[PDB]
DNA sequence: TTTTTTTTTTTT
DNA sequence: AAAAAAAAAAA
RNA sequence: UCCACCAAAGUUAUCGCUUUGGUCAAUUAAUGCAGGUAAGCAACAUCCAGCAAACAGA
DNA sequence: CTGTTTGCTGGATGTTTATCCCGGGT
DNA sequence: ACCCGGGATAA
């Protein structure tokens, strides 16, 4: 299980950084893809892309590194690639998924539950888990709106495997 | 040597240059502007001439050189040197100059300034001529047959004739005897004594026809005689002498009520249509250069407006023996790039041999056309065990089609609509004056609204058609974002969402700001949307934060994006015929690895006549794309092959009882005889059972091919068609 | 050689 | 009912 | 005033029939197909005659 | 049983280039 | 004496 972390600014501000935990062991294939997102070594990757819908006590959303809006976001694969599995449940706060515009239409975008969500399971996949910085992902969703709007442009300004 | 030309289409937004896109839209509107008043004041001036004396020498003004000079009466230039015009090219002005100021007062209009008009000129009325003659030769014949039937009161004669024989109780043959011998023998004889020029027996024709006759053949010359002896000869082989004439028939037939047609061709549409952009009108009117531009610089004019590295300049053709010679053809959106390979300077498989019949053995494909199901195929090796079967229906193809129709239907502005109503009630194709002047009135006193909301792609455009509109942003299953029907993008993270329902003011309120967002980046939105009208829709955009309670702001925008609503309708046209193409590859792609690569094609000989209430199908086209791709298509007969069984050969009959298919015909006639399936009468074909009365059934496809199949197989071991489809 | 005419396909 | 097709009857 | 494609079943080579499993570029985007640097392939405009869709008038 | 606008299908015919001179500028 | 349009004829 390899661990990611980014490092969050608003308005050009560093603000903290927040560590992942990924289950490569359960989950290979997004992990993977994550893992080659997050480096960045297919020429492309998170680095500049902004956090487009957080809504606050529900969710924090990213990982759109092609329009910035969530109309955008290609996988390794390709343009999509099917979902792998649903060992895992969204029973915990913490947990980073992915999301998607139905089954089998996974991409590059991605995000992290604040709160448990059980009416997710089963129709998204759970790959991850926050082991430091919880205390940013709550100082993020602070600036959070009900519709998902930022009150400040926050983007991932460097990321990073350890 | 041998000439081909080869077009190649492309578009506006790809290869011309965005510093000399203006200037292309404002010729392109002026050339059709002119172009459908150029056809409008040539009838016009033909039906005042031939309505007031009808000795006008009306058949020598059909050419080019009349045209052109119409055409140049619509247009304000700096007069040249009268004393060095032509003879010809005086009295062709003086002509049109005995209607020009009332023609104008007709349809409103005024003359364009318009300078180099000469090529345009030229290049319109070469296609207006072209028009003329066309219609000409091909509807003059049928037209004339037309009217010598009805002349001799073909239809009257043969009802009265049958109804007086019915009370008489004669048998079918003997009516039908009877009708022969008595109306369509004499009727014959007036066709030979029309054809020939010599009037018919005395008797065979009333004084009301003769009077018209005499009329009719009053228009040719006294000493003129019909070539061959046959006037529908006379016609192809020496028009110019006919147009007048042709004239007097239509007239006739409007004397018998009969359906109006076009006699004089007439430009109605009102979405601008292509033209010709040759050199010297780019450089005229697209470069504004005013100096001559010689062959030596033709194509570097060229490569100042638009790029001649790309695919579609390269040459091509075989050793690229074709190249682009200057010349072009465009509406504003679509471009048509024309090459050519020299300069500009001026069967049956009944009828087959064995050799080639005996060589298709294990790859031949059966094909039953239809319509609904265009084509049923079918394979040699095709068992119940392994069905090698293909349908193409007509929903593949006509899926852009219906797609595009039911936009125009849903998106048409009521005032456009109340604008065609009211057009609709002139006709165009009458030939009497009064009509055709109300129909230019007509046309005049709604053409500014028709050409603003048909030309709205590079037209200025103020008028509001869709007033108290209110457009909110919708998402369907497939996370797609639509504005009311106008794609935007597809959200690939739509579906996380809380629970279901938060119906909180707030959210369906500030979502509206997001998709607005989401919306403005597409290039394809923004494009269409200038700075001025930007910056005003942001400003709101940004005023929408602070009060999204407040209903005035989405609807000033929404009045301010009504825009968008308006469809590209020659980008459509241009996409109708991509599809098509793609459905033709598609299609070929698809025979190619369902059967084979070396198929035979076996197809069905039926002619695809365009019947009512169906709409029109596509067979000799198809059979034309189908050939160019390679495939050996060779048609079989399919007489009696639908009507028996294959399995014991014995007749079938329709028995199922359904609904009727077209749901907007149910209320009317609720249920209808199934068409497409069949049963056996003979109960011992299908397989044994406790008499149960079970029946095979068969899809009418289905049993054609497996006919042809027997049809075929019988010719392969006795070259001779079976016995039971004879 | 030319014009009706018989039988059949598709579907209403 | 209504459009074209192959082939036969009529002159 | 509607219906994209591929397979199983009611079922028998079963219908503008129906229940399922699989695909989705949505599109008011643009020269299309096929190839991985180029490189090859592809007839378009106008008019007319029929038919189709919306509305109107006998 | 007709009419306007659009479109789908099918048939038929094209798809440029110097040179001369008057009026104007001057 | 020199130059600059722009319609019109024409194969
Ligand atoms: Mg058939
Ligand atoms: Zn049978």
């Amino acid at each position: 299980m390899s661990q990611v972390y980014f490092d969050v600014e608003a308005d050009g501000q560093p603000i903290g950084r927040v560590v992942f935990k990924l289950y490569n062991d359960i989950v290979p294939k997004t992990a993977e893809n994550f893992r080659a997102l997050c480096t960045g070594e297919k020429g492309f990757g998170y680095a500049g892309s902004p956090f487009h819908r957080v809504i606050p006590d529900f969710m924090l959303q990213g990982g759109d590194f092609t329009a910035g809006n969530g109309t955008g976001g290609k996988s390794i694969y390709g343009g999509k690639f099917p979902d792998e599995n649903f060992k895992k449940h969204h029973d915990r706060p913490g947990l980073l998924s992915m999301a998607n515009a139905g089954p089998n239409t996974n991409g590059s975008q991605f995000f992290i539950t604040t709160v448990p969500c059980p009416w997710l399971d089963g129709k998204h996949v759970v790959f991850g888990e926050v082991v430091d910085g919880y205390d940013i992902v709550k100082k993020v969703e602070s600036l959070g709106s009900p519709s998902g709007a930022t009150k400040a442009r926050i983007v991932v300004a460097k990321s990073g495997e350890l | 040597p041998s000439k081909r030309v080869i077009t190649i289409k492309t578009t506006i937004k790809g290869i011309w240059k965005y510093d000399y896109r203006q200037p292309l839209y404002d010729l392109v509107h002026t050339t059709n502007l002119l172009v459908t008043h150029t056809y409008a004041f040539t009838k016009y001036i033909f039906l005042k001439e031939l309505a007031t004396d009808e000795n006008f020498a009306f058949n020598e003004l059909i050419t080019k050189d009349f045209f052109v000079e119409v055409f140049l009466s619509l247009v304000s230039a700096k007069a040249g040197n009268s004393e060095r015009l032509k003879d010809t090219t005086k009295r062709y002005r003086s002509l049109i100059g005995k209607h020009k100021d009332a023609y104008f007062e007709d349809a409103k209009y005024t003359p364009i300034s318009l300078a180099y008009a000469q090529q345009i000129a030229l290049y319109e009325c070469a296609k207006v001529q072209t028009a003329y003659f066309n219609n000409m030769k091909a509807h003059f014949g049928n037209r004339l047959r037309a009217l010598i039937n009805k002349l001799f009161k073909k239809k009257e004669k043969v009802e009265s004739l049958t109804k007086e024989m019915e009370a008489n109780n004669f048998s079918i043959k003997e009516i039908k005897q009877a009708i022969r011998k008595n109306v369509y023998q004499p009727c014959n004889q007036v066709k030979l004594a029309i054809t020939k020029k010599n009037m018919p027996e005395s008797g065979l024709l009333d004084d009301k026809s003769v009077t018209q006759l005499n009329e009719f053949f009053s228009m040719y010359a006294v000493d003129y005689t019909f070539q061959k002896e046959s006037i529908f000869y006379d016609v192809v082989a020496n028009p110019e002498k006919h147009f007048k004439a042709f004239y007097k028939l239509a007239q006739l037939s409007e004397a018998y009520e009969v359906k109006p047609f076009a006699c004089f061709p007439l430009r109605r549409t009102f979405i601008p249509c292509y033209m010709t952009v040759d050199s010297k009108i780019l450089n005229y009117h697209i470069l504004k250069n005013k100096k001559v531009l010689k062959m030596d610089e033709k194509f570097n004019a060229w490569g100042r407006v638009v790029n001649l590295e790309r695919k579609a300049f390269k040459s091509q053709g075989c050793k690229k023996t074709l190249h682009f010679q200057g010349t072009l053809e465009t509406d504003g959106v679509g471009v048509s790039i024309l090459k050519q390979n020299t300069d500009t300077n001026r069967k049956y498989i009944e009828k087959l041999e064995d050799a080639e019949l005996k060589q298709t053995l294990g790859k031949c494909v059966l094909m039953d056309p239809g319509r609904r199901d265009l084509l049923y195929c079918m394979k040699e090796t095709s068992r119940a065990d392994k069905k090698e079967i293909m349908i193409f229906t007509k929903n593949d193809r006509s899926k852009c089609s219906r797609h595009f129709r039911r936009l125009r239907k849903l998106l048409q502005p009521s005032q456009i609509r109340e604008a065609e109503t009211y057009l609709s009630g002139f006709a165009t194709k009458s030939v009497n004056m009064e009509k055709f002047v109300e129909y230019i009135q007509a046309r005049a006193s709604v053409k500014d609204i028709l050409y603003e909301y048909y030309g709205n792609e590079t037209a200025k455009s103020i008028t509001e058609f869709y007033p108290e509109s209110q457009f909110d942003f919708k998402v369907d299953q497939k996370c797609n974002l639509y504005y009311e029907n106008l794609f935007v993008a597809k959200i690939r993270g739509f579906y996380p969402q809380p629970e279901h329902e938060p119906n909180d003011i707030t959210l369906k309120s500030h979502m509206y700001h997001t998709y607005l967002q989401i919306m403005l980046n597409q290039k394809h939105i923004s494009e269409r949307l200038n700075s001025e009208k930007r910056r005003k829709i942001e400003d709101l955009a940004k005023a929408i934060l602070e009060q999204p309670h407040e209903s005035g702001h989405k609807t000033t925008i929404s009045s301010l994006l009504g825009k968008l609503r308006l469809l590209p309708f020659r980008k459509m046209k241009f996409s109708t015929k991509l599809f098509s193409d793609n459905n033709d590859r598609k299609l070929v792609k698809n025979i190619k690895k369902k059967f084979g690569a070396d198929a035979v094609l076996v197809l069905g000989n039926w002619s695809a006549p365009n019947t009512k209430y169906q709409d029109p199908t596509r067979n000799k086209g198809l059979r034309r794309m189908l050939k160019k791709n390679g495939f050996p298509l060779y048609l079989i007969d399919e007489f009696r092959t639908s009507s028996f069984c294959p399995k014991c050969e014995s007749d079938l009959e329709k028995f199922k009882v359904i609904p009727n298919p077209r749901p907007h015909n149910q209320e009317k006639q609720p249920k209808v005889l199934c068409h497409g399936l069949l049963r056996c009468k003979n109960m011992s074909c299908l397989e044994q059972q406790t008499s149960e009365g079970n029946q095979r059934l068969w899809n009418r496809d289905q049993a054609a091919v497996l006919n042809f199949r027997k049809i075929l197989n019988c010719l392969r071991e006795t070259k001779q068609r079976p016995p039971l489809f004879s």
